[PDB]
């Protein structure tokens, strides 16, 4: 999924 | 005769059946390598001593871990920041970890039931096999990867799947490799007859459909495989054209498919930023007359004024009308572990520099969530990594079900053997639950899977594409879908009490 932005 | 009873040779020798386990899986499909790879793993640990069978056992799993999933070295290496002699030590430590479950499997099946007869290789290691499986699946929220039921998605046991679950399956199989260990080890063809009977018995068993399909209902449904680079998909810059990759892919296919769906996580920005696009987008479906089902990840207030960040499914247009407080939507329950969280936190906080341990954390949605609706239609969502989790599928499934969706990111592991691995264990859900899956993903395996486990469309993988087709829903419910794992857990429980009792004396 990977979250961060 | 010579150099087979010292273990160094012993211990060699297991991780060829170890590693000869991962050609069962789906990149390769070779259901014999599982019985040959579980068959050594019995006749290996004959008459040694339990400290000796426990490195048998650890050193058959670490060939079975360190070649099935070996793939993890390229999420870690591709994007880990960590140095490179540092990323090899972590698979192999997974792998080491992983390997202490078949150790203690085989430690403990040596203590109880040193002699070699057919109550340890037929009554009492499938059992403790099954516990040790279920530990290895459970603890820091478990990993059941690699397990051998799976191989059989498309071999004659398959028919076992829908009646008792894929758990059922590796648990004859364990049956039926340790019969064959006995008979080649003692040179019996007694133990040889009953393991080709009980293996062939489950064979008419596949003939069986437990689903009636419904033609009145046949829809076209289309999944848009974005093929967005990993690497560049968080970043500011990449949302602009990545809703631009999608809704350009989308525009075509409104008011001829019914059902759209988005891989997981297709829209990047957070779902409160993102409104006026959906709200938008939502329009166009409703008046063309079509439903797009994406993920997104979405940071929701509680009620002491926190965020709790979802990897969320929200669902668009006809027949789901959107809304920021709605109630059709999926958020993901068993998150990844070091990937969505990081098991005890707590403790490994101290660790986390020099480790890459991520700092913000997803939060875990309930456990039991209600279907999907989008265009008259119930889904049963499964993001990623809770396709593997036959249990968990099970306990959300509805009668009312029309089909299983699922979404998944496998751009991490790249060109590698853990996309088809991942996809293979997903075939099960269909097969097990007997309703047609639709996987979407980023750029892995985007396919519609049939009520039977069974590959309708597919599209290459590393493509930017849509895979349109028509999918038949089907209602039935399954044995396994009534009850779920406790009738094998009891005949484990009959197993494993009458091996111990056996044992006793
Ligand atoms: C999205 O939906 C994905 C989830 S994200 C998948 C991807 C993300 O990759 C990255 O973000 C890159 C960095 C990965 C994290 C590295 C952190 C390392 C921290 C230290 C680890 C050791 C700690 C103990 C010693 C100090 O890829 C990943 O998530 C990769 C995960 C790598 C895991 C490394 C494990 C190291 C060995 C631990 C051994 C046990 C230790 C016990 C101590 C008591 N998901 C999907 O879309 C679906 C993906 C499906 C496949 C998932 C493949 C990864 C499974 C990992 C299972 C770990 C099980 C641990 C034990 C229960």
């Amino acid at each position: 999924s990977k979250k961060k932005k | 005769a010579s150099l087979i009873e010292r273990q160094r040779i012993r211990l060699l020798l297991a991780l060829l059946f170890g590693a000869c386990g991962t050609l069962a899986f789906s990149p390769y499909d070779v259901w014999p390598a599982a019985i040959i790879s579980l068959m050594g793993l019995q006749a290996l640990t004959f008459n040694r001593r339990p400290l000796q069978s426990a490195a048998i056992g650890f050193c058959w799993g670490f060939g079975l871990f360190g070649s099935g999933i070996n793939w993890v070295y390229v999420s870690i290496a591709t994007f880990g920041g960590m140095p490179g002699p540092v990323n090899i030590f972590l698979v192999v430590l997974l792998a080491a970890y992983l390997s202490l479950y078949t150790g203690l499997f085989a430690g403990v099946l040596s203590r109880l039931w040193p002699k070699t007869t057919w109550l340890r290789v037929a009554i009492a290691a499938p059992a403790l096999w099954q516990v040790t499986e279920f530990l290895r699946g459970w603890v820091l929220t478990g990993f059941p990867w690699l397990q051998f039921g799976y191989s059989q998605i498309d071999g004659p046991l398959k028919g076992l799947a829908p009646i008792m679950g894929v758990e059922a399956i590796n648990f004859l199989l364990m049956m039926v490799s340790g019969l064959l260990a006995l008979a080649l080890v003692k040179r019996n063809w007694r133990p040889l007859v009953v393991a080709v009977v009980l293996f062939a018995l489950p064979f008419p068993l596949r003939y069986i459909q437990w689903f009636t399909p419904q033609p009145e209902k046949t829809i076209q449904v289309s999944m848009v495989q974005g093929d967005i680079p990993q690497s560049l998909k968080w970043d500011e810059g990449q949302l602009l054209n990545t809703l631009k990759i999608y809704y350009n892919a989308t525009a075509p296919l409104m008011g001829k498919s019914s059902l759209i769906i988005w891989p997981e996580s297709a829209i990047t920005d957070l779902e409160i930023n993102q409104q006026p696009f959906l709200k938008a987008l939502d329009g166009e479906l409703r008046d063309k007359g079509s439903s797009l089902v994406t993920g997104i990840v979405d940071a929701r207030l509680n009620k002491q004024n926190r965020y709790d960040t979802y990897n969320t499914i929200i669902t668009l247009g006809k027949g789901a009308p959107y809304s920021y407080e709605s109630a059709d939507r999926y958020n993901k329950n068993h998150l990844v572990p070091f990937g969505e969280f990081v098991p005890l936190e707590s403790i490994l906080r101290p660790l986390a520099p020099f480790f890459d341990l991520p700092m913000s954390s997803f939060s875990r949605g309930p456990y039991i969530q209600p279907p999907l609706s989008a265009n008259g239609i119930e889904l049963t969502a499964a993001i990623a990594y809770e396709i593997i989790l036959g249990e968990q599928v099970r306990d959300n499934f509805r009668p009312d079900t029309d089909y299983l969706l699922t979404i998944s990111n496998d751009a991490w592991f790249g060109k590698s053997i853990g996309p088809w691995q991942h996809f293979q264990m997903a075939r099960m859900r269909a097969l097990e639950l007997a309703r047609p899956l639709l996987r979407s993903t980023n750029n892995g395996i985007t396919a519609v899977i049939g009520p039977q486990g069974e590959i309708q469309a597919m599209i290459p993988q590393f493509t930017r594409e849509v895979l349109t087709t028509n999918v038949t829903p089907t209602t039935g419910l399954t044995p396994y879908a009534r009850t779920g794992n406790w009738p094998l857990w009891v005949l484990t429980a009959l197993f494993g009490f009458a091996a111990v009792l056996m044992s006793l004396r």
